């Protein structure tokens, strides 16, 4: 309990630290506010074109020619701007539905990583998934996922199987492994020996069909128990 | 099946519209700032092509290769594995699917750019994830790669389905034989038949179609006297020469505007396809799923991913 | 000094035979990256370290450790 404690406060310390020193690990919320900014500017900046007619400015128009003209004049410049707003529109569409895809995978994430335990590979985070802590951002959402991996390995020599009478023992949850001289059975995830008995593994008809059996003894907590 | 990305394409806009005249380019400075939306609008879009890929396969830390000796308790994965016979390191499968896809020409001001990772490249990455997943089974997509006979794997695949392991490993030569048959038979489908193979076609096909209608907007009149530039000028006093060009500029700008959308709503769809090619890979190949018929129908065993041009195939 | 690539020809950058991680992505797997010499190197990209499992059929790897770890989504 006090080593995963540790290392879990070490964690949070150093993803604070991480977050108070780069600067470039928002770009993802950056880039829609810098992309709404550009698109705006331009409209705006729009205002300001002839479109061929005479000026940018209606008003000038208006305080200069007959109405035959200016007329068609500003007929041009209704066109013109008309249209570009026009695109400003399906842009703004286009760029919404966009976000809303995102959010919707946001909310699905909120909903299984921290509301519950995921067992989707590569969802909430690399490893395997433990819990995760929502954290709130502008315009956006921060998760912190918290995952379990294994970090020193081993070698040994396996056995799909075991003989003790002529039949063929399989483990109930867990594998068969051997330091050189002895043979164990212990969980897949981490390495814990134990002595091979009748509470680890079940039988399964004779052993001359298995490909790969190895025989050893195996215990049997009742036989001791009974002696005295 | 399932596309993964599209062409890597740009346009220019001064000389589609303006091409070789002063004249042109001068009327259109007077639009504002309608060459570069365009410009910007492909850039993202051929950003995101080179994301898809790069998100959908580079998914491995290492570059894995199986041992020399394929000992695999009976299975026989020859048909998916690389083959360095052949000048580029492709299983058989991919060349099948290579050479059952068939088909820059156009010179008005458009441009198609290589995609950042060659074939070869994605040959590479396929290849160590489908070495991985032989050799570590699911436990290289965690933390580091651990080595586990194929036989146990099967069996811990078994047990995941609720199924006692000893139906596998009293029967390893039936499941061996069937998977070995099941493999020949879909490379002889893929062989034989030529219509499976239209969701990778149909994309190349929309995007030609789209290419080549806008070449051929340029020989529209549009309401001017020719659609050519130079005859005009050649021809028209310049008071009324610019009248006329004015209609021509406003056409082909249109004609821009509605390809780039399109290009936009596509690239969008194509977008939603990658990311979902994505989740397939990161789940079907990297482990075992419990989705029902999210990795093909019946319960789910494992998965072999193979290359194919714009796209990604899955042998569920 | 002139490069020539797939993805047009790039002049300014040097050649090298060697392989790194992409840093400025310039296509066709060409990747250019700024040395420490302090000149500009354009190179083939590497997309990983090589490495092999030592697969055997009466083999197997146990983890005996284990580390927790925090990612910021
Ligand atoms: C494999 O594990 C067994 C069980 O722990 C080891 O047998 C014991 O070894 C210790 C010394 O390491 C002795 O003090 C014990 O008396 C042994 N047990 C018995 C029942 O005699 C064995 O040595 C290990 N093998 C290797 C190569 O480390
Ligand atoms: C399991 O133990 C038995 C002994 O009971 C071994 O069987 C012997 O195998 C040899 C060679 O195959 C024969 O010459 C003997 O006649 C067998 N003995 C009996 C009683 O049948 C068997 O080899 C052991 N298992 C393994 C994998 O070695
Ligand atoms: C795995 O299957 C392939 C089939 O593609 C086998 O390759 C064939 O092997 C037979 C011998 O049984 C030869 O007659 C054929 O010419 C081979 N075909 C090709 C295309 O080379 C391969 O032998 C099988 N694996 C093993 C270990 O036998
Ligand atoms: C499992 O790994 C942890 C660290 O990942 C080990 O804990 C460290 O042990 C050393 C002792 O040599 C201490 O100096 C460190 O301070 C410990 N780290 C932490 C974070 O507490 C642990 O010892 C390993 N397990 C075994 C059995 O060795
Ligand atoms: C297991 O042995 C192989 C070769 O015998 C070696 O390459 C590998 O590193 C060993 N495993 C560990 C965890 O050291
Ligand atoms: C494992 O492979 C070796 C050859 O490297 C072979 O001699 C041995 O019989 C194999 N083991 C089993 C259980 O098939
Ligand atoms: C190293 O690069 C040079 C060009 O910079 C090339 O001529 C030479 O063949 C390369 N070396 C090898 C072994 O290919």
């Amino acid at each position: 309990q006090k080593l995963i404690a540790n290392q879990f406060n070490s964690a949070i310390g150093k993803i604070q630290d991480s977050l108070s020193s780069t600067a470039s690990a928002l770009g993802k919320l950056q880039d829609v506010v810098n992309q709404n900014a550009q698109a705006l500017n331009t409209l705006v900046k729009q205002l300001s074109s002839n479109f061929g007619a005479i000026s940018s400015v209606l008003n000038d128009i208006l305080s200069r020619l007959d109405p035959p003209e200016a007329e068609v004049q500003i007929d041009r410049l209704i066109t013109g701007r008309l249209q570009s707003l026009q695109t400003y529109v399906t842009q703004q569409l286009i760029r919404a539905a966009e976000i809303r895809a995102s959010a919707n995978l946001a909310a699905t994430k909120m909903s299984e990583c921290v509301l519950g335990q995921s067992k989707r590979v590569d969802f909430c985070g690399k490893g395997y998934h433990l819990m995760s802590f929502p954290q709130s951002a502008p315009h956006g959402v921060v998760f912190l996922h918290v995952t379990y991996v294994p970090a020193q390995e081993k070698n040994f020599t396996t056995a799909p199987a075991i003989c003790h009478d002529g039949k063929a023992h399989f483990p109930r949850e867990g594998v068969f492994v051997s330091n050189g001289t002895h043979w164990f059975v212990t969980q897949r995830n981490f390495y814990e020996p134990q002595i091979i008995t009748t509470d680890n593994t079940f039988v399964s008809g004779n052993c001359d069909v298995v490909i790969g059996i190895v025989n050893n003894t195996v215990y049997d907590p009742l036989q001791p128990e009974l002696d005295s | 099946i399932l596309p993964v990305s599209m062409t890597k394409t740009s346009v220019d806009c001064t000389m589609y519209i303006c091409g070789d005249s002063t004249e042109c380019s001068n009327l259109l400075l007077q639009y504002g700032s309608f060459c570069t939306q365009l410009n910007r609008a492909l850039t993202g879009i051929a950003v995101e092509q080179d994301k898809n890929t790069q998100e959908v396969f580079a998914q491995v830390k290492q570059i894995y290769k199986t041992p020399p000796i394929k000992d695999f308790g009976g299975f026989n994965f020859s048909q998916i594995l690389p083959d360095p016979s052949k000048p580029s390191k492709r299983s058989f499968i991919e060349d099948l699917l290579f050479n059952k896809v068939t088909l820059a020409q156009k010179f008005n001001g458009l441009t198609v750019l290589p995609p950042l990772l060659t074939d070869e490249m994605i040959a590479q990455y396929t290849s160590a994830l489908l070495a991985g997943t032989i050799t570590s089974g699911w436990t290289f997509g965690a933390g580091a790669a651990l080595q586990i006979p194929f036989a146990m794997q099967m069996a811990y695949r078994f047990n995941g389905i609720g199924v006692t392991q000893n139906v596998l490993y009293e029967n390893q030569k039936l499941i061996a034989n069937q998977f070995n048959s099941a493999i020949g038979k879909i490379q002889d489908s893929l062989s034989s038949t030529a219509s499976a193979l239209g969701k990778l076609q149909d994309v190349v096909n929309q995007n030609a179609q789209a290419l080549n209608t806008l070449v051929k907007q340029l020989s529209s009149n549009f309401g001017a006297i020719s659609s050519v530039l130079n005859d005009i000028l050649s021809r028209l006093d310049p008071p009324e020469a610019e009248v006329q060009i004015d209609r021509l500029i406003t056409g082909r700008l249109q004609s821009l505007q509605t390809y780039v959308t399109q290009q936009l709503i596509r690239a969008a769809e194509i977008r939603a396809s990658a990311n979902l090619a994505a989740t397939k890979m990161s789940e079907c190949v990297l482990g075992q799923s419990k989705r029902v018929d999210f990795c093909g129908k019946g319960y789910h065993l494992m998965s072999f991913p193979q290359s194919a041009p714009h796209g990604v195939v899955f042998l569920h | 000094n002139v490069f020539q690539t797939r993805a047009g020809c790039l002049i300014g950058a040097e050649h090298v035979n060697n392989s790194y991680e992409c840093d400025i992505p310039i296509g066709a797997g060409i990747c250019a990256s700024y040395q420490t010499s302090q000149s500009i190197i354009a190179y083939t990209m590497s997309l990983g370290a090589e490495n092999s499992v030592a697969y055997s059929n009466n083999s197997i790897a146990i983890p005996t450790n284990f580390t927790i770890s925090v990612t910021t989504e």
